[PDB]
């Protein structure tokens, strides 16, 4: 029994080991409190102000538009404190724990983005983190491991399966297994069992909240379309929730195509993939024929996950979101373009979305459209990937 | 079939505990592997948990997860899982058969089309490891129309209303948890189960087999004497794998030794 | 100077060398004319009703939307005269070219459907017709090319260029060029130099207005979106013309895909070739770096040209229609399903358009949506082409 | 520069006719073509006429279509078209160059870079087939910047307004058209242009020269006493190519004696 719903149409679900159930339902029951609990918001918005430093910027870009009949706005999540929209929910999350009455944080990263964010959430707020990465993605993310441990948290290397984030993803979920009497999982996503699709979303709406009134501040409208790069879904759902009512606006996903989908090297299990059943949810797959969990790929590693949050796969099937994908290639120029023509240094991340912006730009170039891109971080963190890649060119 | 029905009812006119050992099918080779299941009935294994190898296996410890690694390194698939599973009940026609399962292994191609294979092939129960008794209902609906049991899982922190679900639901056995965590020999369980025991059988459950961490004799007695009807053993059986990889004879020989010394501890 | 707009935007013109500007000019005034005589009305609907058999069915898809929320209609332009929607532009120009006095009939042909509509409508209405094919493509449709000798065509093997569709509108042009006074040049499609892209969308809105009338009578209400597949343009512009100004249906155009955009075996230049000037038009074109027009790729010889008509590189660039392509492979599943499904053997043209519509509902099967697809012609052409390569499978 | 200016004041100066050839570039190949060339201008040629290769040459009968297939079976590109026409230049300063373009190569890489690059490689004139006078602004523009004339047709069928847009617009010379159709030397103008000639001279058109079907000695003399400021010749010329492709030395011989008769035929 649930307090709330944990599927979205046939997606999502409670897939764990029958050890977690109550540890997910504690969590369900303290989420729906605190949503309730006045001083609990109260909380979490001062240190969203304070300490994260929301509201964030609605910047609109002139100069990559120019003479075409698309305004394009970026609501600046690149801003936020730790350089990415993650530092939002994490700071929700770490305040769950302390309602339950918890001292310590489990925490899975393939990037590093979701393990700094957690390290940064558990030294502010007085929690043990430790933290579990593909022993291939330590291997990749020297300088996020080293913030990892800056901030005091473990990092504790991942050698089973593939080495990499779902492998991390398992490690997580097996520690939980025996120590959620003590310890919270702060999921990195909004994707898992049930409830965590639904608190990541709820934790990062204030995205589209503070979208919706910028816009309608500066332009006295919604816009035609929000747009945002989906990776487990979490900027993208922030993005879209306040909006989903708005029948009007157009919520676009950008999965990663990689190498291009025609290659098979992708992250675009929502369009391209199967529905499975894999960590904790029933949602689309990257997976074998006879259903091993596949090797996803993106230039970007924060998109870089063979799967996608259930929510997601729901607003697809209803037709109420459209999901697309961007390559690679197309990321990366979108990602010069910005540098070149805004003096703004996105995550390859965002580049994904921003590119489909600028093809939707692009190809209908008297089309009146207003679009806001999430720039859901900074690619501060990327100058070595885009050094390499221009320089193997 | 009855297989479970049948085993349990021949141990209680005996007085006696199962000892049923967990191996990963096709660790650490298809061929290697049909030799360890047949040496574990040989040495008096009652009924067998065999794991299809998987991707993620989220409830498995490090030994288990290293099974599954090798079984991959040896090209195993589930459909050549499927193939050893016919010839295992070709051999042997009486021995319950139970597969330890992930959900996507059995969602892939259709969950009524997983289980009709087993009943295809001879398998008598079926443990979805990821899929706890809220997500259940259409693996146990499948289960039952192709004459397999679903296992169900007993934690130790079960509540009334989850023992008379479990009780009610499952068939073929109770899985008793020992303990949270992961499967492993290196983390006992120090819990007493008596109580769970009493109330499974208070509900008309399916006969408890207690697993994790049950790794010597004494806690195969224990189980017995705590009103269990026996216990499952796997980390300590594949660590005896793992250990021999360089010696297929002598792997074979301490497996025999370890199931005998296991299975005696069951007797009364 | 010219009675009518030559561009749509940026699209079109009259790029044609000088001699033909008057020829040009005539046919623009003999249609101006035309379109204000009721009498030309009136002997125009008496041959799409009588001996073409217009209107044309509305078939609701029943079988192949099973399950899913989308209602999807065939405008059956496959039951026609010819069985083909050509049929209707011909009857139309052969009608002009005896308004101003001419017995003769140029035109060219690809697949040999062009071909095969002209001779038809200059057997009925005593008109000599020669009709130009490159001789590829005379190798490749012997049936059309007998289709055309049995109703008493001249048919023009052309060997220059790439002895392909290009090459033979080249020989065409060239013979117009030196014959105008006694011939009038019957081009085969919503593309070339004004007036042709407006008088063919004017001989093909037919299949639009009969479609709003049908689906109105049926569903009360207007489609969603009316798919077309896009060769040079004339059976799209058919469908969407009634609509344009009906700014909630969706006009979406579907380009032949080939092998796969990224194999560059593909005709789809509209999305994936270059603004160019060839044919008598400024308009999107496959061509090499320095400006040579390149060779496009179909399954489908209907599809198979590598440019558009102006009207629909318009319509994109405002926004006001969409684009896409289908693969040969997405086409012929398409092609397998109508037949297995419905009992309706379609051209493999128009299964591109199909095979969108079945992407559409297939990708967001819970979106509620009301879809026609223009059924541009019947597949008893293609079954050869489909035995061989379900047979190489 | 004034190259077509200078050409007919000194021909005017002379009582005398121009005769200009057409060929190909890089039919049959890049070094032949240069021969052909320098052999065409040896043999008496007041100015050239120069085709690009083009996939789809829609004012050219089989003739020219020929030469273009010719030049693209040797590889020929744009680009090595203005390598060959910066090379003759560099030869021959004073004789007027014009190029036969059809309108994608000029607007391929943008029109104004196009007429940029001519001047760079000193040509003179540019014909764009496919384009008429309607389409002609961005052409005659970009033209007139870079020092380059634009070259406007001038119909047997040219109403009054066609001839004073053609007068007004164009430089170098005006092409007065033979006939209607395409290239060939297959087909001869059976019109008489002297009305033509006389309203494009009321008009202050640039001077004219008759182009289409010039085969013969006789049409070039037909067309100085019409009042044109001489003749153009194309299929004539490529089909010298064309006969001759296996025997270079007997094709320069053959195009040096016809180009040395058709001058011959244009002198007071
Ligand atoms: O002896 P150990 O500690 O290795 O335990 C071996 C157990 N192997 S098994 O197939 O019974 C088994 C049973 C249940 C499992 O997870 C679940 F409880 F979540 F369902 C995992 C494995
Ligand atoms: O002697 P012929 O019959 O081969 O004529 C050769 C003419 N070669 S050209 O470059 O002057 C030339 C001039 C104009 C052309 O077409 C246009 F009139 F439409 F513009 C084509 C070629
Ligand atoms: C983590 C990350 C993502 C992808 O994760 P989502 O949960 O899909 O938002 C995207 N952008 C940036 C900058 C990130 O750090
Ligand atoms: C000719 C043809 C086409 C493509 O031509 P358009 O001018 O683009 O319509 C499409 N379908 C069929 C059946 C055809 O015969
Ligand atoms: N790999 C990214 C984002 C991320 C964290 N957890 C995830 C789970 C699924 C998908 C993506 C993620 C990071 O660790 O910063
Ligand atoms: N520490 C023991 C007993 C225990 C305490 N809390 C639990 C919660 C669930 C299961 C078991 C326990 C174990 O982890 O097994
Ligand atoms: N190739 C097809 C359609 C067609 C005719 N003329 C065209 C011009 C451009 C594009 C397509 C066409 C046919 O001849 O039947
Ligand atoms: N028959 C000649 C003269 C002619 C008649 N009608 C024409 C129209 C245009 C140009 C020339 C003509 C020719 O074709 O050249
Ligand atoms: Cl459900
Ligand atoms: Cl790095
Ligand atoms: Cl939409
Ligand atoms: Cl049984
Ligand atoms: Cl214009
Ligand atoms: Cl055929
Ligand atoms: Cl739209
Ligand atoms: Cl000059
Ligand atoms: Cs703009
Ligand atoms: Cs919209
Ligand atoms: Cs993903
Ligand atoms: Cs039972
Ligand atoms: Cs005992
Ligand atoms: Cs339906
Ligand atoms: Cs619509
Ligand atoms: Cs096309
Ligand atoms: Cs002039
Ligand atoms: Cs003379």
């Amino acid at each position: 029994t649930t307090l709330l719903n944990p599927y979205f149409g046939e997606f999502g679900g409670m897939y764990v080991p029958q050890i977690l159930m109550p540890a997910l339902n504690q969590l369900e029951e303290a989420f729906v409190s605190a949503q309730k609990d006045p001083e609990f918001q109260a909380q979490f918005a001062d240190l969203l102000k304070n300490y994260a430093g929301r509201p964030t910027a609605l910047t609109k870009c002139q100069n990559i538009t120019a003479g075409t009949r698309t305004t394009l706005y970026l609501k600046r999540e690149d801003l936020l404190h730790g350089g990415a929209h993650k530092t939002n929910q994490v700071l929700g999350q770490a305040l769950l724990a302390k309602r339950m009455g918890k001292s310590e944080i489990i925490a899975e990263t393939g990037a590093g983005q979701h393990g700094v964010a957690s390290a940064l959430a558990s030294a502010l707020l007085g929690l043990k983190c430790r933290i579990y990465m593909g022993a291939k993605d330590v291997e990749r993310q020297s300088p996020n491991v080293f913030r990892m441990r800056l901030m005091g948290a473990e990092v504790i290397p991942v050698h089973s399966g593939s080495a990499t984030l779902k492998d991390a993803c398992n490690e997580a979920l097996r520690d939980w297994s025996g120590s959620y009497e003590t310890a919270h999982y702060m999921l990195g996503t909004a994707a898992g069992p049930h409830p965590y699709p639904t608190i990541v979303r709820e934790f990062q709406r204030m995205i589209g909240e503070e979208t919706k009134a910028q816009i309608l501040d500066k332009e006295g409208r919604l816009p035609d379309a929000v747009i945002a790069c989906v990776g487990g879904g979490s900027n993208a759902i922030g993005m879209f929730a306040d909006f989903i009512n708005d029948t009007s606006v157009g919520l676009i996903g950008v999965e990663p195509g990689g190498h291009g989908i025609e290659t098979g090297e992708h992250g675009a299990p929502l369009k391209h993939g199967r529905v499975g059943i894999y960590f904790g949810m029933k949602a689309p797959m990257m997976q074998t024929a006879d259903g091993q969990i596949e090797e996803s790929y993106s230039i970007s590693a924060g998109l870089d996950f063979p799967s996608v949050g259930p929510q997601h796969a729901y607003l697809n099937s209803i037709g109420r979101a459209d999901y697309v994908s961007i390559t690679d290639d197309e990321a990366l120029e979108a990602f010069k373009t910005l540098c070149r023509h805004e003096g703004i240094i996105p995550a390859l991340e965002s580049s994904h979305a921003l590119a489909h912006a600028l093809k939707m730009m692009r190809e209908q170039p008297e089309k009146e459209q207003l679009l806001v891109v999430n720039l859901s971080g900074r690619g501060d963190k990327d100058i070595f990937t885009v050094h390499d890649i221009l320089k193997a060119r | 079939m009855e297989r479970y029905e049948n085993l349990f009812a021949q141990l209680n006119d005996r007085r006696e505990g199962a000892f049923v050992p967990f191996v990963t099918l096709g660790d650490p080779g298809i061929e290697q592997s049909l030799k360890i299941i047949d040496t574990l009935i040989d040495a008096g294994a009652d009924a067998l948990e065999l794991g299809v190898p998987f991707s993620d296996p989220l409830a498995d410890g490090p030994t288990i997860q290293n099974a599954n690694l090798r079984a991959f390194a040896a090209g195993v698939t589930p459909a050549q899982c499927f193939e050893m599973l016919a010839l295992i009940r070709e051999k042997h026609p009486t021995i319950p058969i139970g597969l330890l399962m992930y959900a996507n292994l059995v969602f892939n191609n259709g969950i009524d089309a997983f289980y009709a294979r087993c009943e295809q092939v001879g398998v008598d129960s079926v443990l979805v490891a990821d899929v706890p008794v809220e997500e259940s209902a259409p693996f146990r609906q499948a289960a039952l129309r192709h004459n397999i049991a679903p296992i169900f899982i007993c934690p130790p922190n079960a509540d009334d209303d989850l023992l008379r679900q479990v009780a009610s639901y499952g068939r073929g056995y109770t899985y008793l948890l020992s303990r949270s965590g992961v499967t492993g020999a290196e983390n006992r369980g120090a819990l007493p189960l008596h109580h769970l025991i009493e109330k499974l059988k208070e509900y008309h459950a399916a006969p408890a087999l207690q697993g994790f961490g049950i790794s010597s004799p004494e806690q195969v007695s224990a189980a017995v004497r705590a009103g269990a009807a026996g216990a499952i053993s796997g980390s300590a059986i594949v660590k005896i794998i793992e250990k021999n990889l360089a010696s297929p004879k002598q792997m074979l020989a301490e497996l025999r030794s370890f199931v005998s010394a296991m299975k005696a501890a069951s007797r009364a």
